[PDB]
Order: structure tokens, then sequence, then C-alpha cells
């Protein structure tokens, strides 16, 4: 289980706007996924931590799968599910609140 | 331009 793509995918988005969108949300645990403008075709999980620091994690898409760290997921839904319910993304912190783009 | 720095999850 994970929210639908329209609820958290922003397309190609630079880090500055990504952080602004998360700080407009303003809640620790807010997250989004974006295509990197600097490394096109690869993705980024952007996450607002309990310390009001946005953390950015690369997600590499290969063969219709997604890799973050050394971990393989078959869908972004499965990746979000894993870091929402199964494993901490940061020490003591999981994905909580999907942030949707102001435009779909 | 200098690239931004990315993090790795706690479990990796």
């Amino acid at each position: 289980t994970a929210p639908p793509t329209n609820q958290w995918y922003h397309g190609k988005l630079d880090r500055t706007i990504a952080e602004e969108r998360l700080r407009q949300a303003g809640k620790s645990g807010s997250y989004l996924i974006r295509e990197s403008d600097r490394r096109p075709g690869s993705f980024v999980l952007s996450f607002l931590s309990q310390m009001n620091v946005v953390n950015h994690f690369r997600i590499i898409a290969m063969s219709g799968d997604y890799y973050i760290g050394g971990r393989r997921f078959s869908s972004l839904s499965d990746l979000i599910g894993y870091y929402s319910h199964v494993s901490s993304l940061l020490k003591g912190e999981k994905l909580l609140y999907p942030v949707a783009p102001p435009e779909p | 331009e200098e690239e931004n720095i990315y993090s790795v999850p706690h479990d990796s």
C-alpha cells in the first residue's frame, strides 16, 4: 500500500522548488518524488525531516525497477510502502505525508 | 556548477 502517483510525483523538478514545496507543507514526514533536473531520467525522494532539513535520496530507474541505496523495488509504490511502514528512512523517521504538485 | 549532495537511507 502507498498513495497513488498523482499524490506525490512532481515530474522534473529542481531541488530549490522541491524544498519550497515541502516547506509549504511544513510537516515533518512530508515527502515527494521528482525527476532530477540535473541528472535527467533519474529520480529523487525528497523528505522533510524532524529537524526541518530536507533530505534528498537518489532513486535509480533500471529495467523498470527502482534502486535506492543497494535496495531494489519493482515500483515506486513499493519503495514508498517500504519506507512508510517497514524500514526507517532516517534514524527514527519514516515517510508520512505525500505532497502533491500544485498542478497535475 | 557544483552538484548538490545526496543522502543514503539509514539501512544502506
